[PDB]
């Protein structure tokens, strides 16, 4: 088969950062991170992920040992090096066969190369591995598919990446995944002998749109090219038409609650910065609309009812409330689509 | 920001394109503009009271010409019906939707009536058409040491007759040809 | 193709929803598949019409070039048609046009008519062709020079109106005997 | 006889979903209902190119007329190419090119002046706005006239020999003698009334120019083809102005006004309308392509028979006993001179 | 040999909306969709 799929893949001939070891900088994790490391026996243990890496947000810890694994969705405090110091809000303990297996034909020249890929689409953490004593110089050329090992639905926040090392008495190959469309050639046994990108070369795009691996001489219409606009302008009429919000906020004789003056506001542009700058509020509770989202809504009519009142009566005035004011002076409707301002 | 592909949101009419000065004859009450096919053409600036035209962004279509992959991996890119300077500046500003970038040596540039061809070099010779590109232009894989060349198709061998007042040619011999047809 | 519905597999969608709310997705699948089938059948009709025209042309060419000789030029292959032998092909036919094509040609001379004695002689068939010294007659498509006799020509004229006429003598087998 | 029409390469993707990511995602749910349209349109373009190639490129060798033009009193300046004219076209060819008006030339690169239209933008800029472009033909209107010139020079300096084998020169007088002999009259009558037949032929050639000049529309077939293509293009463009039963006909307006899961029904309605309209356009274009293909095959065989020799079938090469025909190039077509 | 077949002039409004004003109005929301059909049938009759 010549199946085509679209998912976060590592681009062909993309850029991979190669590190060494002998401190442990925390690389960003976004849309997945590719990993690879070749080693003689072992120098690496596990990985830690998450945001700010402290005892405040859930994080991850993937330390491997001689026989099993120690994956756990935990909220560890700190180690700065016994790798955790807190297990209060920590669950999802998972243990299974070790990811790394080492085979040596009585000599260490068969450097085991281990390739790891992780992603966090809608939670559901996925881990990918294929281990082989490949040529052993470095990140090699020959194609290699990846065998899944564990599909685990973590579903937590994830922003930074770090890995855990080993003790003693060439690795760290890090790549990033982007959303691309690929072709995968399936062997009659089902293995992936070769794969092609669709967003790397014009020839690759032709092999994509004419899905195959051999292209005959000729011309092929593949896609379209459009220049994405650089900047975006938003232009609206020169109309200002400032509302009388100033006049209802700059008054000197705000009426009493028993006789609440009701002002009708129409035919104006309701800019809320004029109310924002005029009064150091103490109660800006909004019910029908969002206090942040007031400048993007057009209202058929606005009533501004102003009356000075006591302190606790500020909390008294609200939909579905009661009290000597809420029953005899002013009662807010339960279906109140608006905001109140108290300063 | 005129003479640039810009996302515009004029007074609630949102779209994409390039805007510039116009010499319309908008009436004072007029606000929008259109054409015969009812597509927004011109818009009046609500804060300047000037007239601007709306244009497609860079519409075209990419076509790739190539020999057999078993022969070579070199390919050439056609940008259909676009002035070849416009793609040049767009590439240099990195605002083209295609992410694949075919390298520009200056010698691989071709303003053709069908668009701009990148990745092939002009040869002023004339050969039989191999890969039709358009507008009497044909490309083929030819050794220099091998590359993709573009040339005007050769209509055939140039031959002239020997017409005269009293001169004729009679075949003193003949051949038997067995053609095929499907 | 899901066609804007929950799933693209009918047996699952009926097994995933009850009828009174599944029938919406069923209708969506129905219309998507029906439109795809309509496009397919229209394209098939177009292809069938084209192949019918091609087959009619093939039948005409067969009945012409094989069951006789066709004087239509460039119809039964390039050059002067002689025969054609059909061959069977998968979903098609193959013809072998055998065509007569001339070869090496030489400039000799020409004369629209030859005037022996006040009368213009025209070739019954062919060209009045001159070696360069002696006038002769031959066919059109092959060089077979022959002595100009009264059998090869028919006389009608006055030797005064034929533009480009040429002078020579014509022969006749009757005066000798 | 029309030969071809304009080649279009409609792109459904942004024809239907103008730069809308969610609309593209919705379209992705309709399977390969777009690849079919693209393949059909590119196939139509290929068949049209093949049609013009078959109907014109019949001789492998390009010939040129001798510098002197005295073919036994016959006059061919009206059909031979004009060296003074930079396009190297016949005077009749000029009339054909001037009496046909193309709304969409194709080889215009009109991008860059749509912003500079000053007035209301025209049909071509309108098409460029909403994902519809015209692909220029491979054989330019220039060298095609070179093909017709080569064919014409072959048929008056070599008779019909060059269409079967090597080009053998035959002077025009006895060529006409043989064309007379092939219908059933002996060459003697031509050799007597050479002056009269030359004058008659010259008079007919002169009169046909006035016939094409003074007629309201004798090139009505090519004009009808162009008009039908333009009308189909215009109605396709106008079909984006139909709400199709949704809130509005502006996808971007619907997107910016309603939430995704409610505007989903409206944009799906827009997809179902616009794609189906494109389907009608594509099918009609297929029918027109089949018709013009049949016409081009007829033109090719007519040229091969009448122009490259004498045809014995009556009324095929014009009314009356046919002698010869002269080909002339036309916009998207050919014009014959029986 | 056939020569011609029965010329037809199908009418959108009568066929799909029998004298129904609202049906015709909602038809109009589909744009000039069937004007193409009317033109096609007229062309067919002329061709015949
Ligand atoms: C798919 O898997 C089959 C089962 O192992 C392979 O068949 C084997 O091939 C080996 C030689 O490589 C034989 O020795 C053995 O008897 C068996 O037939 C088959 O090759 C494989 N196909 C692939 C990898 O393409
Ligand atoms: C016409 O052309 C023939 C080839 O197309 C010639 O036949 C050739 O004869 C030579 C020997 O003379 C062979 O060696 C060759 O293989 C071929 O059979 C033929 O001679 C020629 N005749 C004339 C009169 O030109
Ligand atoms: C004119 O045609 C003549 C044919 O009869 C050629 O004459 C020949 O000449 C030889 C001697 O050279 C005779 O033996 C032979 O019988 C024949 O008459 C002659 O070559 C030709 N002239 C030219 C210029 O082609
Ligand atoms: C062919 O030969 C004729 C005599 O047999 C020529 O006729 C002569 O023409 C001259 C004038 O040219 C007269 O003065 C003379 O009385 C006789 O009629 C004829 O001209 C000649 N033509 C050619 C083309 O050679
Ligand atoms: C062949 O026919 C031409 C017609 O286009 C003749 O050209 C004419 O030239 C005169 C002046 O020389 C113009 O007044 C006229 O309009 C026309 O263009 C040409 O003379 C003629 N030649 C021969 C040899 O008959
Ligand atoms: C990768 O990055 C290096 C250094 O930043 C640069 O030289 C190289 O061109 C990059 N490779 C690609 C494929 O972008
Ligand atoms: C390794 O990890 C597993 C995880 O369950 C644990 O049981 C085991 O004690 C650890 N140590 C060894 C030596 O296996
Ligand atoms: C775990 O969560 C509780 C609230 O559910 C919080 O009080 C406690 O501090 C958390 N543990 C930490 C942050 O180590
Ligand atoms: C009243 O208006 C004056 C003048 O603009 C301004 O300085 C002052 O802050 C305003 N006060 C209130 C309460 O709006
Ligand atoms: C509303 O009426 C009261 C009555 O005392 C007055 O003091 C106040 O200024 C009025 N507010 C207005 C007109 O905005
Ligand atoms: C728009 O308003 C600003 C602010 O007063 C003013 O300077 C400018 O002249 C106005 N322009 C138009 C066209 O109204
Ligand atoms: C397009 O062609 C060239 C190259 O860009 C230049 O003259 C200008 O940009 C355009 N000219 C015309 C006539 O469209
Ligand atoms: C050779 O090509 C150049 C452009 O590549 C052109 O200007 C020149 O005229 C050509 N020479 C000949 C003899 O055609
Ligand atoms: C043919 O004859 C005419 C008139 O006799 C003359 O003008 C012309 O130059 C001649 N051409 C040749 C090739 O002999
Ligand atoms: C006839 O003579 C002309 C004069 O140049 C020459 O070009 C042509 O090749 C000759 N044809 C032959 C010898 O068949």
């Amino acid at each position: 088969v010549l199946h085509l799929t679209q998912d976060l893949f590592l681009p062909f001939f993309s850029n991979v950062t190669w590190f060494h070891a002998i401190d442990n900088p925390v690389l960003p994790f976004n849309d997945g991170v590719y990993f690879a490391s070749t080693e003689k026996s072992n120098i690496i243990r596990g990985w830690i992920f998450g945001t700010t890496l402290d005892s405040k947000t859930q994080s991850l810890l993937i330390v491997n040992n001689a026989t099993n694994v120690f994956i756990k969705v935990c909220e560890f405090q700190f180690c700065n090096d016994g790798v955790y110091s807190s297990a209060n809000n920590c669950t999802f303990e998972y243990v299974s066969q070790p990811f790394l297996m080492d085979l040596e034909g009585k000599q260490g020249n068969f450097k085991n190369l281990r390739e790891f890929v992780f992603k966090n689409i809608d939670g559901y953490f996925k881990i990918y591995s294929k281990h082989t004593p490949i040529i052993g110089r470095d990140f090699p050329q020959g194609f290699s598919a990846l065998e899944p090992l564990v599909d685990l639905p973590i579903g937590i926040n994830i922003t930074r990446f770090q890995t855990l090392l080993a003790l003693n008495r060439a690795d760290y190959y890090v790549g990033y995944l982007q959303p691309r469309t690929f072709l995968l050639k399936y062997n009659e046994n089902g293995t992936i002998t070769d794969a092609v990108d669709c967003a790397l070369d014009p020839l690759s795009e032709t092999k994509c749109t004419l899905k195959s691996f051999t292209v005959e001489k000729g011309i092929y219409q593949t896609s379209n090219f459009r220049v994405q606009p650089t900047e975006s302008i938003v232009r609206f009429p020169n109309v200002t038409n400032l509302c009388p919000f100033h006049e209802v906020f700059n008054a000197t004789r705000f009426a009493s609650v028993y006789a609440w003056n009701r002002t009708r506001i129409s035919n104006c542009v309701a800019d809320y910065s004029v109310l924002y700058n005029f009064a150091p509020f103490f109660a800006f509770k909004c019910y029908g609309v969002s206090p942040t989202k007031l400048n993007d809504l057009c209202f058929t009519n606005v009533y501004a009812d102003s009356f000075v009142i006591k302190g606790n009566e500020v909390s008294q005035i609200a939909p579905g409330q009661t009290g000597n004011i809420a029953d005899y002076n002013y009662k807010l409707p339960d279906d109140f689509t608006g905001c109140v301002i108290a300063w | 920001v005129k003479n640039k592909c810009v996302n515009f949101n004029f007074n609630g009419l949102t779209g994409t394109g390039v805007l510039t000065k116009s010499n319309k004859k908008f009436l004072p009450f007029q606000q929008f503009g259109r054409d015969i096919v009812d597509t927004t053409d011109a818009v009046r600036d609500p804060q300047t009271l000037e007239i601007l035209d709306i244009t497609p962004c860079s519409f075209g279509g990419v076509s790739v010409i190539t020999p057999g992959t078993n022969t070579s991996n070199q390919v050439a890119v056609l940008y259909q019906g676009v002035n070849c300077t416009e793609v040049s500046v767009a590439i240099h500003a990195d605002q083209l939707t295609p992410t694949w970038r075919v390298y520009s040596t200056g010698s691989n540039v071709f303003q053709t009536r069908a668009g701009c061809l990148i990745g092939a070099e002009y040869v002023n010779n004339s050969y039989e058409c191999d890969i039709p590109i358009g507008a009497g232009i044909c490309a083929s894989y030819q050794t220099q040491s091998q590359s993709i060349i573009a040339y005007t198709m050769s209509l055939g061998a140039e031959n002239s007759v020997a017409y005269s007042n009293n001169s004729i040619a009679i075949p003193t011999n003949f051949t038997i040809s067995v053609t095929t047809e499907i | 193709s899901k066609f804007g519905a929950i799933s693209s597999v009918l047996n699952d969608i009926l097994s995933r929803l009850d009828p009174p709310e599944a029938e919406v997705q069923i209708d969506r699948l129905i219309t998507g598949r029906l439109q795809s089938l309509q496009t397919y059948v229209t394209q098939q009709l177009i292809r069938a019409a084209e192949i019918r025209a091609s087959a009619n042309l093939a039948a005409t060419k067969m009945s012409e070039c094989v069951l006789g000789q066709s004087k239509r030029v460039d119809f039964c292959g390039k050059g002067y048609h002689l025969m054609s032998f059909p061959q069977s092909a998968p979903h098609g036919v193959v013809f072998l046009h055998v065509t007569y094509v001339p070869a090496q040609e030489k400039n000799f001379t020409t004369a629209p008519a030859i005037c022996h004695d006040g009368k213009a002689h025209f070739p019954r068939e062919g060209v009045f062709v001159s070696n360069g010294t002696h006038w002769f007659v031959t066919q059109r498509n092959f060089y077979e020079p022959q002595i100009i006799t009264t059998d090869n020509t028919f006389v009608s004229g006055n030797c005064d109106v034929v533009i480009g006429i040429v002078n020579n003598t014509v022969y006749d087998p009757l005066q000798l005997e | 006889l029309p030969v071809s029409m304009t080649k279009t390469s409609v792109d459904c993707t942004m024809y239907i979903c103008g730069d809308s990511t969610e609309c593209s995602n919705l379209l992705l749910q309709y399977g390969s209902f777009c690849t079919q349209l693209k393949r059909a349109l590119t196939g139509i373009a290929v068949e049209q190119d093949k049609n013009t190639q078959e109907v014109f490129a019949q001789v492998k060798q390009i010939y040129k007329t001798p510098p002197i033009k005295y073919f036994g009193g016959f006059n061919f300046s009206q059909i031979l190419p004009d060296p003074s004219k930079p396009s190297k076209r016949s005077p009749i060819e000029d009339l054909l090119f001037n009496k046909v008006t193309l709304a969409d030339a194709g080889f215009i690169k009109q991008y860059g002046d749509c912003l500079g239209d000053i007035a209301a933008r025209d049909l071509i800029c309108a098409q460029k706005f909403n994902g519809l472009t015209v692909l220029p033909p491979l054989l330019t209107d220039e060298m095609i006239a070179q093909y017709t010139s080569a064919l014409l020079a072959g048929t008056i300096t070599s008779g019909w020999t060059f269409g079967a084998g090597p080009a053998l020169q035959i002077p025009f007088p006895m060529q006409m003698a043989y064309r007379f002999n092939g219908i059933g009259v002996t060459q003697n009558v031509l050799y007597e009334n050479q002056k009269l037949i030359a004058n008659q032929f010259n008079s007919a050639i002169g009169k046909i120019q006035d016939s094409l000049f003074s007629t309201p529309s004798a090139l009505g077939k090519l004009q009808d083809v162009v008009n039908h293509n333009a009308q189909a293009l215009n109605t396709l463009v106008k079909q984006l102005s139909s709400k199709f039963g949704a809130i509005s006909s502006v996808l971007n307006d619907i997107l910016s006004r309603l939430d995704p899961p409610e505007a989903e029904v409206q944009i799906d309605r827009l997809i179902t309308g616009r794609l189906q309209s494109l389907q009608t356009y594509v099918t009609q274009q297929l029918i027109r392509a089949a018709e013009i293909r049949a016409s081009a095959n007829l033109a090719a065989t007519k040229m091969s028979e009448c122009v490259l020799g004498q045809s014995k079938r009556v009324d095929f090469c014009g009314k009356g006993y046919h002698l010869m025909s002269f080909p002339q190039s036309a916009p998207h077509g050919v014009v014959f001179l029986h």
